[PDB]
């Protein structure tokens, strides 16, 4: 249990450790997404283009 | 300057030298007169192998001091000469990892062959010094262009993990 | 002392003795009183010299004396020649400036360059420079090179598929013509597999850097390169007290405009104490322009003594043939993009690749020009020495052969199974040569070059568009189907600076046609005709203008080219029915087998192969056409169909009857819809 | 392996490499040094340099 | 940050350098 319980607390820290860069970027990264919009649909109705 | 006679030994004759020798030479690490280290280094046999990373080669493959290069490995001078075995100008090396942490002063070995050699006249190098105490970083450090990497980095990780 | 100029019988000019100076002290200066014995002694040469030993200009030079001497005191027989290859158009050209100088004659006369779209040459002219495509587009008409007295293929190492070629070609030729010189150059150290091939020829070794370069490693293996190269400039940046800039080599464009933009931000964060980096994106589809920042010098630096530096961060366009002056620091993470051409399933791929022991080298060799300088690789050394093959592969053990396979038919070659190469062709490979060339009627079933086969190498083409558009002439749409033939055999003129992506796919969508990026491009060559061809109309609308100004004079070529076999250009009347249809048509001749479907998934499988397929997100259609005719098969991170057409299938049963016969066909979806149409048409 | 064959066209380029005279199985060159499997490429994994990715490279031959 | 290591290759088996710039 101290193994393990050393570990785990290390991983806890080790997540914890800079979660900003990451959540800041996350952030970031689902802002951007959103604001991009609309990408293009290529639709596919063959038999119009017929 | 500083000055170690002698070949490595353990002898207590006076022409060996020691771990001891060089540790009571090593002794001053505080800054003496401010003093950081030495301009010039005279010893007699080579360090352990100044031949590695070098951008030429000594005409021998030559062995020498484990002990000689620990003492070189925080004097950090800015002149080695070795004399014994054979004349050798290796091109300069640094005092530091490359990219990893401020420059400092490079080192220049120069080996001096015996009088009267089978090969004559190189034994004798006709040179300039200037000090530490009037010198300056910006003209003391900035890497002269022949700089190559810390020759005894690999060995004192080896030598330290034994002996240190 | 007076000596006179043996070529025009100048005074050598007061010019020529400073110059001779300098070149004396060339590395292979020494080596010139043995090479001529060599030369007298053997009929081939094996000659190797590093990168600045001077080999390229001192050579062909030396060879031209030997000529000389060999008229003195036999009569003043037929004119003959030495040639130097140069595997690209800017070396052959930069090579023959420098030494018309050398020999105080004017360009063009006495010593001369061939390359493409460009002869300088007089009937004075004794040593000939030209791209290695020139002397295989000589020796298609005089297999012998009948002009000729000593070649010199120089660059042996990049072993270009107009390279691997000629040497074999050229070892027929040493049997045969039992007179003529060969000196194959190499400036790699290469493990004298030259030295082999070429009957144990003698190999001459000359070294000859200009400075030494230190190299390093990385002592563990960093998962993530791209965050090691921009974390290595940032550190470069900062510990070096040496003057220099950073050349950093990626992938492409899709990291070399990130590493742009990520390397701007940490140094916007270091602030006033750091100096100025500018980080300058190379790669070989920038606009002019943009191509011309490599050689603006660095700031004044900051005054606090903060070294300001340049940061060209650049594709293998960097490695060989650019010269980046003031590089003393190069970081190379090891990889480039190598096409490798898949010949059963013909994908043609582009994934990240590791380099060579050579290229590895060469990467290095950039630095150490202008001073000692030092080389960072983001590998380990034990990396080094296990997982990088020693060189890398040759073009031809790598790409599709049909435009191989019909040049060397037009050179007489029937044994192709034993023909010659250096480093031969896969087996499967040149069974989809000789197929591709069998449905397009290049070659007959016993083998033989057809009448439309012969005339179809006549063209600076691949074999598919040589049938296009000689097929085009038939169906009066050839002034329309050679500019759809141009824009195709130049490097893609679209540009997409990411930074400004929505103003420029905005401007692609002008050019758009609706039937897809085959009259696409068609439209884009008549916009860049009708603005008088003037540069800022291509800027604005994200066109290269070198792709366009290549694209017209290979127009004017294939024009000239026609007319010498009277295929008529015409026109459909743009007023007709028939205009638009006519061209897709055309299309439709030569590209035939390489054509989609849209099966009943959402997915494309391209004919008889069933490969899943895209359309490349580029593509300015949008729509999925039910059948997509297709010129490049594409891997990178998909599969994907690049330069997507609509057609209509009742054109794939009338136009290429061949292939589409259905009695063959692999029973699926591919069958299914062409059964259904053929009924139809009958 | 031609995994490729089927087609009365299949047939005829095959025997052409027999009427210029193959060997199959065997190896295109002239004395005879070929390679006999066509040159291949996979996926990288991904970013990590020149080998956490397990000896996996897509490169074959000198 | 990114660690450093060497491996450098021999140019010759020689015997001058810096010391005309050194002096």
């Amino acid at each position: 249990a101290s193994v393990d319980e050393e570990a785990k607390l290390k991983r806890y820290l080790e997540k914890q450790a800079r979660k900003e860069q990451e959540l800041k970027e996350k952030r970031k990264a689902k802002l951007e997404k959103l604001t991009a919009g609309p990408a293009k649909h290529m639709f596919e109705d063959q038999d119009y283009l017929s | 300057i500083a000055y170690l006679s002698g070949v490595e030994g353990s002898s207590k004759d006076l022409s060996c030298f020691d771990k001891a020798d060089v540790e009571e030479l090593l002794i001053p690490l505080g800054t003496q007169v401010g003093f950081s280290g030495t301009d010039i280094l005279l010893t007699s046999v080579w360090p352990a192998d100044i031949a590695r990373h070098s951008h030429n080669q000594p005409s021998k493959p030559q062995p020498g001091s484990v002990l000689l290069s620990k003492l070189a490995a925080h004097l950090k001078p800015r002149y080695h000469f070795a004399g014994l075995g054979v004349h050798y100008e290796r091109q300069p090396y640094r005092n530091h990892r490359v990219l990893l942490e401020p420059a400092r002063h490079t080192t220049r070995f120069i080996g001096l062959a015996a009088i009267g050699n089978p090969e004559k006249q190189k034994w004798l190098y006709a040179c300039n010094v200037k000090p530490m105490r009037k010198m300056e970083k910006e003209e003391l450090t900035a890497q002269p262009p022949n700089a190559s990497e810390f020759p005894y980095r690999e060995l004192l990780e080896e030598i330290a993990a034994k002996e240190t | 002392k007076i000596q006179i100029n043996p070529y025009n019988n100048q005074p050598f000019s007061n010019r020529y003795w400073a110059i001779w100076e300098k070149r004396s002290q060339l590395p292979v200066w020494e080596y010139k009183e043995k090479f001529m014995e060599l030369l007298r002694n053997n009929q081939c040469i094996t000659l190797v010299g590093e990168t600045g030993s001077g080999k390229t200009t001192q050579i062909p030079q030396w060879a031209v004396e030997f000529m000389k001497q060999q008229q003195q005191g036999q009569p003043p027989g037929q004119a003959r020649l030495v040639a130097c290859t140069q595997p690209r158009r800017v070396a052959a050209m930069s090579v023959a400036t420098r030494v018309a100088e050398e020999m105080d004659v004017v360009l063009g006369q006495e010593v001369g360059y061939s390359i493409r779209f460009e002869d300088c040459i007089s009937e004075r002219t004794v040593l000939k420079y030209c791209t290695d495509g020139m002397l295989l587009r000589e020796a298609m008409n005089s297999p012998l090179l009948d002009k000729y007295k000593v070649l010199i293929l120089d660059e042996a190492h990049e072993r270009t598929l107009a390279t691997d070629i000629l040497m074999g070609l050229i070892k027929e030729i040493v049997r045969n013509r039992a007179d003529i010189k060969v000196v194959i150059m190499s400036a790699t150290l290469d493990a004298g597999k030259f030295q082999r091939y070429f009957e144990d020829c003698p190999l001459l070794s000359v070294p000859g850097r200009t400075f030494p370069v230190e190299i390093f490693f990385t002592p563990n293996a960093e998962k993530d390169y791209l965050e090691a190269a921009i974390r290595t400039v940032i550190q470069i940046h900062m510990v070096e007290e040496v003057e220099g800039d950073i050349l950093l080599f990626l992938t492409g464009q899709e990291e070399i405009e990130e590493a742009c933009k990520r390397i701007d931000r940490e140094i916007q964060a270091l602030g006033a104490d750091a100096g100025a980096l500018s980080c300058i994106p190379l790669y070989s589809t920038l606009p002019p322009a943009a191509q011309q920042r490599i050689f603006e010098p660095a700031p004044p630096n900051r005054p606090n003594g903060a070294i300001s530096r340049k940061c060209v961060i650049s594709t293998n366009i960097a490695e060989t043939s650019l010269t980046i002056d003031g590089v003393v620091f190069v970081i190379d993470p090891g990889f480039s993009k190598q096409k490798v051409y898949n010949p059963r399933i013909r994908v043609e791929s582009l994934l990240v690749c590791p380099i060579s022991k050579a290229s590895a080298m060469q990467r290095a060799g950039r630095a150490g020009r202008t001073k000692p300088g030092k080389c960072f690789r983001l590998y380990t050394e034990t990396a080094y020495g296990s997982e990088m093959q020693d060189q890398t592969y040759p073009e031809i053990l790598r790409s599709n052969l049909g435009s191989v396979v019909l040049q060397l038919k037009k050179l007489g070659t029937e044994d192709l199974v034993h023909f010659d190469f250096m480093d031969p062709p896969a087996p499967e490979t040149l069974m989809r040569a000789l197929e591709l060339l069998n449905y397009l009627q290049a070659i007959n079933d016993d083998g033989e070059l057809t009448e439309l086969g012969s005339l179809m190498a006549e063209f600076p083409l691949d074999p598919q568009l040589a049938k296009m558009l000689i097929t085009s002439t038939e169906l009066n749409c050839s002034n329309e189907i050679l500019s759809i033939t141009a824009m195709l055999s130049v490097p893609q003129c679209w540009v997409r600076p990411n930074e400004m992506r929505t103003e420029a796919d905005e401007a692609k969508a002008r050019f758009a046609h609706i039937d897809g990026d085959h009259l696409t491009l068609l439209n884009v060559y008549h916009s860049f005709k009708q603005n008088q061809e003037d540069p800022q109309w291509c800027y604005d609308n994200f066109i290269n203008y070198r792709t366009m100004k290549t694209a017209d004079t290979v127009r004017t070529q294939l024009s000239r080219v026609m007319d010498k076999y009277n295929l008529r250009r015409v026109s459909t009347d743009f007023k007709s029915r028939d205009y638009y249809l006519n061209i897709r048509k055309a299309l439709v001749a030569g590209f035939f087998m390489q054509v989609a479907h849209l099966e009943r998934s959402g997915h494309y499988v391209t004919v008889k192969d069933n490969q899943l397929v895209n359309l490349h997100p580029s593509t300015v259609l949008d729509h999925k056409p039910e059948w997509a005719l297709y010129n490049e098969f594409v891997l990178t991170t998909k599969n994907f169909i690049r330069t997507v057409t609509d057609v209509r299938p009742e054109w794939l049963l009338q136009i290429a009857p061949q292939y589409y016969d259905l009695d063959n066909f692999p029973d699926g979806d591919t069958k299914r819809k062409l059964t259904t149409v053929m009924q139809t048409l009958q | 392996g031609s995994w490729m064959r089927g087609d009365g066209n299949s047939n005829k380029i095959m025997k052409m490499m027999q009427a210029m005279g193959y060997k199959p199985g065997e190896g295109l060159g002239a004395q005879g040094q070929g390679i006999v499997e066509p040159v291949q490429a996979q996926l990288r994994k991904g970013r990590g340099a020149v080998g956490a990715y397990g000896k996996e490279s897509t490169a074959t031959g000198p | 940050t990114q660690v450093s290591m060497n491996k450098g290759n021999i140019s010759f088996v020689r015997g001058a350098g810096k010391t005309v710039q050194q002096n």
